[PDB]
């Protein structure tokens, strides 16, 4: 999300955009009590 | 690993050729050779022309000549000495006395990586000014074809021809940058970038591809010839290389010691 | 709000090549109609294959009238053996001055292809002789005498109640396109020498004249292609 | 195994130690077509020429240096005609097209004892002039026996060994560094090669196909598989030992490519 | 009317990684053929993985001939505790001057993976000896003698009817690319020496040289990756 | 021909909170990978609701 | 066909673009020998 | 590939792009040892 108006489209591919990861092959609370 | 590497010919080895452990995952792909050179370099600075051009003479020169060096642009990666196809390089490092100096070039960066015997690809022309607040008009010929160099009067002002033509012009904005990208057109069939052979048959210098190129850029200012400033000026050439392929591979340039 | 837009390094610049078109100032007009005249043009190499008339140097007699260049060929009747024309090919040559695909190429860069040359026979019905013509690509000299043009790629010709023999240079080249001029006269732009020689005497009755004359023409063959234009030669004007 | 009898035309030529092959970059080489620029018949293979040419080497001895090489071009071997090698009937004929066009077989020869020891590297580099100092004149079959080796200086490491031209004397002389065309011996082993030494093997093989420029270059000018061998350690050897081998090589061509008939050539 | 447009701040610029293409000022052009000529490259991680020989600094008699370094080893006959060739792994170090990987990694910036060296002997076959070879990651100095480079990453070898020895230095990291030259050298750029010990003596009969040599390889395993380049090193010009 | 356009009067400017993106110079990249490591944020109003000291003023 | 790139659209209507005609209601030679 | 981020469209037709061939009418090694 963040911050954009683009909701019709990007001009590059993603890619291009934003590094990506590799291949190793209603929120959440930060830890209980057991 | 018992192979023997005097068959000419050895694979790679991971981890678990011999030792315990697995191969790792391949990390990138800024490899691809048609992705490498994709980056916009200037080869070098250039001279503007301001009137009717004359271009440098054949091989032997006497003195007493009449050119107007250090205007053109042979655009290759290739090392070229006054602005026509040589085949060493120069560095004038002790310039002192008479007699002019030849206008060197080079693609420094280019050979640091070419590991490579033929080249294939269509480039790029940028251009840019270094003194401010200046406008001019580039212009082109292919190669295996010569620049045309007249004037012609119009109302009593004498004009150059290279002004029109058929092969294209570009004039810049208020300060601005022009670009374009330029395709193939040579005589022969892919770059080299090591040559056997001669120019002709017999009695040729060994070694320079003389219509194995691109072609050349010059600069020059749109105005008639009789009001031409006394300060000269200068501008840069850049390319970029696209869509390359290449072919059989070779040797690197030898890093120094020293 | 107006859609985000990013200006490249090209602005306002106009490239002669530059493969758009502009908004008209004046629209929606009509025209005369074109049809009823016919002729058209749509590659100029339906116009490069017409026969076209070459221009020599004259033999060493200059007629002192204007411009002593000459479309055909005064034999000798005496025996030498030499040639009797020879001429490269390099497409800007004095020979190559106003031949058609030496015209339209001198505004051209690269060609690729055949050069048919013919030759029209202009002499008496009773008059005969045998003719070859001869074409060798470049060695180190230039072939001269009758073996070293016999040798190479040539062609026996007859005269008999035709009058002419087409014949085409054939295109063997290191690189398949070729330039059309030498700034320096290299392997890549001259193909080697053509000559003509005689083969046996003219053959002539009594009482008809000496010294037959014979016509070339050059033309453009079937795989005869052009590319990529370049700024011309003003040199007409002066 | 190790018995390679490999028959061409009527010679017949078999290394009783030897290794195998060794293509390039196709694993079948032989295999081409016409060029497409000519428009002319060409003239193909015949069984007359298909052939091993032999050929001596100079020798080589305790003497020598590191990254000393010996260098033969192709086909300007054939014309020059060192070390008792021709083309023979070959070069009649390519003197007599304007355009050649062909691949080639290389096996090369020597054979140490089995108390020497010493490296040598066969490899044919593409595209090099490994055969001029820059006056202009290629050098010929004279002027190899006053050195039987090239001594390996850093004016072919630096790239300044390359024939320049002419500079014109309205110009400044100038100070050059850098040619595209050079050697790196600690780079060489990139090309189709296999170390020889009294190791293992005795004599061994190269193959190549076609690489060029253009679809055909020109008939005696072009030098496209120059082959250098050269020494990485050299050889010891106690008296009584075979003194100063001797070195020769062995020359393939596959399916040659004829076109355009003159006149033999004579040199302007 | 025109679409309403808004120009953003990058106005003009040409940035030189900017991954788009440019208007064409001359176009409709064709080309030789390609095909006839074999060899592609599609990745010079295929030119990558060729041998190729170290260079060393020569043993104390320096030789006056130019550049005395040396692609081999010299192998002493005398009995002493240090090993023979022992070279760190950065890459930009003096042994790795015209290795490929060496060669094409000076230029870019950052890799991931193995490295192998291989090493090729060369002596009579009458010799034999046993050759061991060891890696040790950084420890605080140096692994001398041969309890520190025993308890670490080995391998011992035969001499026989073969000539070589496949290794491999394994690939152990704390971040998973790692720096090809190091500014400062850190334990991200530098990962322990590399060298190897002779075990028991060399072995020879009479009357056949003293001294064998090995000859060293280096060449790029199989997960060698790179990335991201640099502007280069122009010192080969000078 | 082109498209005709007309720039309005925010020409050239950047706005700080300008909800949108730029032209990389260099792209297409890796990195190393995340998922080893826990303990993410998403909001930190997660963060938030933690207890936390307060601090007075000592008594004379 | 020219040298263009218009493979995608022209903004104008060709009649204003340029000038068509009016109503009167694999190549060829340059001429036989009949 | 190279490096775009034309996964929408190019403007010219790619003939006018860059220029294509005659008509003469998971990766490989270099090169094996038979």
């Amino acid at each position: 999300r963040g911050n954009n108006g683009n909701m019709t489209f990007n001009y590059y591919a993603n890619t291009y955009q934003n590094s990506v990861d590799f291949s190793t092959s209603i929120l959440n609370p930060l830890g209980y009590l057991k | 690993s018992t192979d023997n590497a005097e068959t000419g010919v050895i694979e790679a080895g991971n981890t678990d050729t011999d030792f315990s452990g697995e191969l790792a995952a391949p990390g990138s792909n800024h490899t691809n050779v048609k992705f490498l050179f994709d980056r916009s370099r200037l080869l070098n600075v250039i001279k503007v022309l301001e009137k009717d051009a004359v271009f440098p003479r054949p091989f032997p020169t006497q003195e007493g000549a009449q050119q107007d060096d250090g205007y053109f642009c042979l655009l290759t990666p290739r090392p070229t000495v006054a602005s026509r196809p040589a085949t060493r390089f120069g560095l004038y490092a002790n310039p002192s006395g008479s007699g002019v100096l030849a206008n060197t070039s080079l693609d420094f960066n280019f050979y640091s990586l070419a590991c490579f015997t033929y080249f294939r690809s269509d480039l790029e022309v940028t251009v840019v000014s270094l003194e401010p607040d200046l406008e001019f008009a580039v212009g082109w010929f292919p190669s295996g074809s010569e620049y045309q160099a007249s004037s012609f009067v119009y109302d009593q002002l004498h004009v150059p021809f290279h002004f029109t033509g058929r092969t294209p012009r570009a004039f810049a904005s208020k300060g601005g940058k022009v670009s374009f990208v330029l395709p193939w057109n040579s005589v022969s069939s892919v770059l080299p970038v090591r040559w056997g052979g001669a120019s002709k048959l017999s009695s040729a210098t060994r070694g320079l591809p003389a219509h194995a190129d691109w072609g050349t850029i010059y600069a020059f200012v749109p105005r008639p010839n009789e009001k031409k400033s006394t300060a000269v000026k200068h501008v840069a050439v850049y390319i970029r290389y696209k869509n390359a392929r290449a072919w059989c591979p070779s040797m690197l340039p030898f890093r120094s010691y020293k | 709000g107006p859609i985000p837009t990013a200006p490249r390094e090209n602005s306002l610049m106009f490239l002669s090549t530059l493969p758009d078109d502009t908004v008209p100032a004046y629209g929606n007009v009509r025209t005369p109609p074109v049809n009823y005249l016919p002729g058209e043009i749509t590659d100029l190499l339906q116009l490069a294959r017409i026969p076209t008339l070459m221009a020599f140097e004259r033999v060493p007699e200059p007629v002192p009238a204007s411009d002593t260049y000459v479309p055909y060929v005064a034999v000798p009747t005496q025996f030498d053996d030499r040639p009797l024309i020879s001429f490269p090919i390099t497409l800007s040559d004095p020979v190559y001055q106003n031949t058609l695909v030496g015209a339209i190429s001198s505004n051209f860069a690269n060609y690729r292809g055949c050069i048919q040359i013919t030759l029209t026979f202009c002499g008496p019905m009773m008059a005969r002789g045998k003719f070859l013509l001869s074409y060798s690509p470049p060695n180190g000299t230039q072939p001269q005498t009758l073996s070293e043009a016999m040798q190479c790629t040539y062609s026996i010709w007859d005269i008999g109640l035709n009058s002419s023999w087409t014949f085409v240079v054939p295109y063997i080249s290191p690189s398949d396109y070729r330039e059309t001029r030498a700034i320096t006269n290299s392997v890549y732009s001259a193909d080697g020498w053509f000559s003509l020689h005689k083969l046996t005497k003219i053959t002539l009755p009594p009482d008809c004249p000496q010294s037959p004359c014979i016509l070339f023409f050059a033309s453009a063959g079937e795989d005869y292609t052009l590319r990529l234009p370049v700024d011309c030669n003003p040199s007409y004007v002066f | 195994d190790r018995v390679t009898t490999q028959t061409a035309g009527n010679t017949a030529i078999n290394t009783q130690s030897s290794l195998g092959v060794l293509c390039a970059y196709v694993e079948d080489p032989t295999k081409s077509d016409p060029p497409s620029s000519s428009t002319d018949q060409p003239t193909t293979t015949f069984t007359a020429i298909d052939r091993w040419y032999t050929g001596r080497l100079n020798s080589w001895t305790k003497a020598v240096k590191t990254f000393s090489f010996q260098a033969v071009p192709l086909p300007g071997a054939f014309l020059s005609r060192q070390g008792g090698l021709n083309g023979g009937a070959f070069t009649a004929t390519l003197h007599r097209h304007f355009l050649m066009k062909c691949g080639w077989q290389v096996q090369v020869q020597c054979n140490l004892t089995q108390f020497h020891q010493g490296a040598l590297l066969v490899a044919m580099v593409p595209e090099t002039t490994l055969d001029v100092k820059p006056d202009g004149k290629a050098k010929s079959l004279q002027e190899l026996n006053e050195e039987q080796w090239v001594e390996m200086s850093d004016d072919y490491r630096t790239g300044k060994n390359m024939p320049f031209q002419s500079l014109g004397t309205y110009y400044r002389p100038p100070n050059w560094t850098w040619g595209p065309n050079f050697i790196n011996p600690y780079q060489v082993t990139v090309f189709p090669h296999q170390i020889l030494n009294a190791r293992t093997s005795t004599s061994v093989d190269i193959n190549v196909p076609y690489i060029g420029e253009t679809p055909t270059q020109s008939s005696e000018t072009q030098n496209s598989w120059t082959l250098l061998v050269m020494v990485l350690v050299p050889l010891d050897y106690k008296e009584g030992a075979t003194t100063d081998p001797e070195i020769t090589f062995s020359v393939r061509p596959t399916s040659p490519y004829f076109n355009g008939l003159r006149n033999r050539y004579t040199a302007g």
